[PDB]
């Protein structure tokens, strides 16, 4: 009994040491830069064919394909440049609430309710896109897919329990158990080697591939966080939360530097996403429009309305081109 | 449609 | 409970940690973001010629 | 037109039309969310019918085609996976009368079933009532008192009128009367009517507002 | 992938035809067909395409109105139906894979090729000479010139380059210009410009002997250069 | 003394409240989508009906106010070929639209199969041709006639040869039963079995509000019966009395008789205002 308090004592002790280390008063920092203006994204194109809702899209690295996942059980690799359909999937579980795209462009990855992540071969010879390996092994739903390489899958799930997978042979190289509510997020750095996950238990936990073990945990969200993402300096990420706010982490201050939010704003984000120089930041909300927030000054500068449902899924590319947002309105238009 | 057809008045 | 001092070995590791003041990691953020903002298609409008959108 | 190996956009176009169809084949279905909670009859329904995670079942009934949302194997948080099941035209939900007990980790099977029927998402809630006894119910709520799990019940302590209060109850879950129907069903052999009961309730429910696009509902 | 062909033999000039051709492995419904033929003493030349599913045909204006192609799709087997062939039809015709979307390689798989005989505005491509001595390690260049400049408004030079094995079947080495196709070695390279085009293979093996040909994709009919052979 | 401004105020009231009735069903159609639904798709060609038909009324009331110029011989026979064949359009696409309605509600296991837009388009398409049957048919015995000052000139359809109106009494028998007799029996045995399935209905059976709504339906089921019927009765009606059959020529008649055409335009007119104002796809 008296070890529960002790441990107790020693998460107040490193709360305190959060609160004592730091005296920056981030307010006081924040109005130093200029501010980057009304950023007018247009609709460029609208990407119509999806005959239902859609929860994800992941963008290449070539920045023109873009896979999208829509609950009547399609994936649709989308030529963003012409919108062109190319690939359209057929799933086996209509029920899917996280999609992937790897970064060789050779895979997509999705799963869901079906406690499945398929990986489907696109560039294959046959001609269609095959499946090539159901990851089983989770009890919970999916809820985020994330290609580390073309055989190292890291996936989230409703069962509390984040788990990185070898393709080839199909089974948990690791299993990330540090979690107590359902897992509703994840975020590869750009090095590859750490990620960042979130969690309905308002608890967001950086992990490491090969330790195996949260390095660190971050606090300050009241609700569950729908959607985590890191900055592309890696040393940085944002979480969207239930709450009605968007936080700013840093991996190595450990503590939240910014909040996004504002009094008009009351439901939920949804997905969350960066601009490649790292000054603006993409947020998905369930008002119907992706309010984009300037990551530095905690200012909305633009609005991406264009939905007339809620806005599910974002991604930026990897040049910084085009934002391109999915909802349950089920079109995805390319901003810009 | 009101019958034109040779109507006598 | 057992498992509870099994996970207070946990969070005894995730305690070991290089803790930065909060200026500094804001001054990275900051640093990076004007870094590249050349290369950032939606902080300025790249010309409609180059835009493939 | 610049166009010259852009038979990308034919393919495109084929894409785009094996969309569709298989699209309007899907909104052609019927979707039923299969949301009994543990220990029920769930499996004895999907029995009934003709018949890891998600387990959807489909059978057909009347040149209607089925599916059933068997999502009892999730053990995660129902807000976050429940907001995909909008749009079902019915939810099939199964509460066990008896209990043996409930005829409060013991007496589950009506103050759980009661806690669990609270609604966010509209749609006409099909609770199908099933007994888990033969006829049997009739000695077991001769045993046992049912003022147990009900304190507030002083009627006759028979069949018909013990299953009429706990009808009576879980209709008094409900708020929005005018909106959602409860199709309250209570059967337990089934030879049929069970299949009869969720074709009417899920007729009842694609006549309102879904085919009322025209006939202004 | 297996496109196995038949029709080929003698037949009589002013008579009839019909080329056939069995896919066995893909998703042949998925795929744009070609037909490309080649005199046994020259190089090759297009003839046909249809689309995936028939969407969209075209022929080569040599045989343009005379020739009909059609695909099977539910059997997977592509025709082509000839009428009253001339003189000019003593070729061997080769069943061509291609798909289109973006990043694709199309014109990739060829078939085995039929032998057929009988009895008795656009683009051109320029090849840089009939032959080139060959000796193991050493590298080489080869080039062709067109008439007009392929880079599209895209970026995308529709430039492709084949290799056909001496008694063998073709295959794709460069696919628009610079790309590499799949199950080739990593050794050949292509550098082009404005009709300005080069195949930059270093070193030189065996079983790369055979004669190289040369394609525009930018516009139909599809033209072939002579390429060359590299022979000692 | 003062028919001619009763009928010309009459008509003129009729025809501008019918053409932009049906403008606004156009634009806001267009603003909202149609292809998605049959039953927009339904509106919107009725709609077109309607207009069509209210864009040949001043040719109708210049033969009783001004009587002296047609303006012209072909104008006058294509005028009269388009209010015919509209006429059967409208009439038609009422007939459809219930049919639609009940197949919606009685059958709703086959009105998925039904229902959907491509099997509407070709049902409309296809009434419109056999509307267009109409059309030629006017457009083979059409024009306006000329005589020599036993009756000033007009226009009118004509007969086959020297027998007439034993021609048109089968004219007259036909409009009569293709425009009135089967489209009324089917209008009425559509919505009566509709508000006799709807009422077993458990959505609108109890719970008074739900009873209310039920009340609305059968209401606007009225309305549309008791508006077309209320409409295209008198002038029906009044066409089979003067068939000659016992000194139904009477000066004093024709005014009735030019009021009964303005109500027969004025369901035409009441399409618009009575389907796309009061049905439930306002939300728009």
């Amino acid at each position: 009994d008296q070890l529960r308090q002790e441990a107790e004592q020693l998460k107040n002790q490193i709360r305190d040491a959060r609160k004592a280390c730091a005296d920056a008063t981030l307010s006081q920092i924040t109005n130093n830069i200029d501010p980057v203006g009304r950023i007018q994204m247009r609709t460029r194109r609208t990407l119509r064919g999806h005959l239902a809702k859609i929860y994800a899209m992941h963008w290449g690295t070539d920045s023109r394909l873009l896979v999208s996942a829509s609950q009547d059980g399609k994936l649709i690799i989308w030529d963003s440049y012409t919108t062109n359909k190319v690939h359209a999937i057929p799933l086996r579980s209509s029920w899917v609430m996280t999609c992937a795209y790897a970064p060789s462009g050779n895979y997509v990855a999705c799963g869901g309710l079906d406690n499945i992540c398929s990986i489907y071969n696109l560039k294959t010879r046959e001609g269609n896109v095959r499946v090539s390996r159901e990851l089983a092994g989770h009890t919970g739903y999916l809820s985020c897919c994330r290609f580390l390489d073309d055989n190292q899958i890291v996936t989230s799930s409703g069962d509390t329990t984040c788990a990185l997978w070898d393709i080839e042979t199909g089974q948990q190289t690791t299993t990330f158990t540090g979690h107590t509510g359902d897992v509703m997020s994840l975020s590869l750095a750009p090095d590859t080697r750490l990620f960042v996950s979130g969690a309905c238990d308002a608890s967001a936990k950086l992990w490491d591939v090969r330790e195996g073990m949260c390095r660190q945990t971050f606090t300050g969200h009241e609700s569950d966080i729908n959607a985590i993402c890191f900055f592309p300096n890696g040393n940085a990420f944002a979480t969207g939360s239930d709450d009605a706010t968007c936080r700013l982490f840093d991996l190595r201050a450990d503590q939240e530097l910014m909040t996004y939010s504002h009094d008009n704003i009351i439901c939920g984000i949804t997905s969350v996403s960066f601009s490649k120089s790292g000054r603006l930041l993409l947020a998905g909300y369930d008002d119907f429009n992706c309010n984009v927030w300037d990551a530095l000054k905690a200012d909305r500068a633009g609005v991406l309305a264009g939905h007339d449902n809620r806005v599910s899924c974002l991604g930026v590319t990897d040049d910084g081109m085009a934002v391109a947002t999915g909802s349950w309105d089920s079109f995805l238009k390319i901003w810009n | 449609y009101g019958g034109f057809l040779r109507r006598i008045r | 409970i057992a498992q509870a001092r099994k996970l207070v070995e946990q969070l005894k590791m995730e305690a070991n940690i290089d803790r930065i003041k909060v200026s500094k990691a804001a001054a990275d953020l900051m640093a990076y973001c004007e870094a590249h903002a050349k290369e950032d298609p939606l902080l300025t409008p790249v010309p409609a010629s180059e835009n493939p959108f | 037109l610049s166009a010259e190996d852009k038979a990308a956009v034919e393919r495109s176009k084929m894409i785009d039309r094996n969309l569709r169809e298989d699209g309007e084949k899907a909104a052609r279905e019927v979707k039923l969310l299969l949301l009994g909670a543990g220990e029920s009859g769930k499996s004895t329904i999907v029995k009934q019918m003709k018949i890891t995670g998600i387990v959807e079942t489909h059978f057909t009934f009347k040149d209607l085609h089925f599916k059933m949302f068997d999502v009892g194997g999730q053990r995660s948080e129902r807000k976050k996976w429940i907001h995909c099941f909008e749009g079902v035209t019915a939810i099939i939900f199964c509460v066990a009368l008896s209990d043996y007990d409930l005829v409060n980790r013991m007496h589950e099977s009506m103050k759980l079933f009661d806690s669990i029927c609270n609604n966010k998402w509209f749609t006409d809630t099909s609770i199908i009532l099933f007994l888990n006894k033969k006829d049997l119910f009739e000695e077991k709520i001769k045993k046992s008192p049912l003022t147990i799990c009900y304190p507030e019940y002083a009627g006759s302590n028979t069949y018909e009128e013990a299953a009429a209060y706990i009808q009576c109850q879980f209709e008094d879950l409900n708020k929005r009367k005018d909106t959602k129907e409860i199709y309250t069903h209570f059967t337990c052999a089934t030879d049929t009517k069970n299949v009869q009961f969720v074709f009417d309730a899920v007729t009842d429910v694609i006549i309102k507002n879904n085919l009322k696009d025209c006939g202004l509902f | 992938v297996q496109l196995v062909e038949s029709g080929g033999g003698l037949v009589q000039p002013g008579g009839s035809r019909k080329l056939s051709c069995s896919a066995s492995g893909f998703a042949f419904s998925s795929f744009g067909m070609h037909w490309v033929r080649q005199a046994p003493e020259k190089g090759l030349e297009w003839v046909a395409y249809i689309s995936s599913g028939s969407g969209t045909i075209y022929y080569a204006d040599t045989v343009k109105g005379r020739f009909t192609i059609s695909r099977d799709d539910p059997k997977n087997t592509l025709f082509l139906q000839m009428t009253s062939l001339r003189s000019e039809d003593t070729a061997m015709y080769y069943c061509v894979r291609s798909i289109y979307y973006y990043g694709s390689s199309p014109f990739d798989f060829w078939g085995q090729g039929t032998t057929l005989t009988v009895s008795s505005s656009d683009i051109v491509m320029t090849q840089a000479t009939s032959s080139v001595p060959v000796t193991p390690g050493e590298s080489v260049s080869i080039s062709c010139r067109s008439s007009k400049s392929l880079l599209h408004s895209n970026g995308n030079t529709y430039l492709y380059w084949f290799l056909q094995r001496p008694g063998q079947s073709p295959q794709l080495l460069i696919y628009r210009m610079s790309n590499l196709a799949s199950g080739v070695p990593d050794r050949f390279s292509g550098s082009g410009s404005g009709t300005a085009f080069t195949l930059t293979i270093s070193r030189l093996e065996a079983e790369d002997v055979g004669v190289y040909y040369c394609m525009q994709h930018l516009e139909y009919p599809l033209t072939f250069g002579a390429g060359t052979k590299l022979e000692l | 003394p003062a028919i001619p401004v009763i009928i010309t105020a009459v008509y003129s009231v009729v025809f501008v409240v019918g053409l932009v009735g049906n403008s606004l069903v156009m634009f806001v159609i267009i603003r909202y989508t149609k292809m998605k639904t049959a039953t927009n798709i339904y509106i919107f060609n009725l709609a077109l009906a309607d207009a069509l038909v209210t864009t040949t009324m001043p040719f109708q009331s210049t033969v009783y106010l001004m009587n002296s110029w047609p303006f012209g011989d072909v104008l006058c026979k294509i005028v009269l070929s388009i209010d015919y064949y509209n006429m059967f359009t409208s009439i038609f696409t009422l007939t459809m639209m219930s049919v639609d309605r009940y197949i919606a509600v009685c059958h709703p296991v086959k009105a998925l199969d039904f229902r959907t837009p491509l099997k509407a388009k070709i049902i409309n398409i296809c009434i419109w041709l056999l509307s267009s049957s109409v059309g030629i048919s006017a457009i083979v015995l059409g024009g306006t006639k000329v005589r020599e000052d036993v009756d000033v000139i007009e226009c009118s359809l004509q007969f086959p040869d020297d027998d007439y109106s034993w021609w048109d009494l089968f004219m007259k028998i036909c409009v009569f039963i293709f425009a009135f007799v089967i489209p009324v029996l089917i209008i009425i045995v559509c919505y009566t079995l509709m508000i006799l399935r709807l009422k077993s209905v458990r959505l609108l059976s109890g719970s008074r509000e739900k009873d209310r709504n039920l009340r609305r339906i059968t209401r606007l089921v009225l309305v549309v019966v008791a508006v077309f019927v209320v409409c295209w009765t008198p002038i029906h009606i009044f066409i089979l009395v003067e068939a000659l059959g016992s000194t139904s020529h009477s000066t004093a008649a024709l005014s009735s008789y030019y009021f009964c055409i303005a109500l027969g335009y004025t369901n035409s007119s009441l399409n618009p205002i009575l389907y796309a104002f009061l049905d439930e796809n306002f939300k728009r």
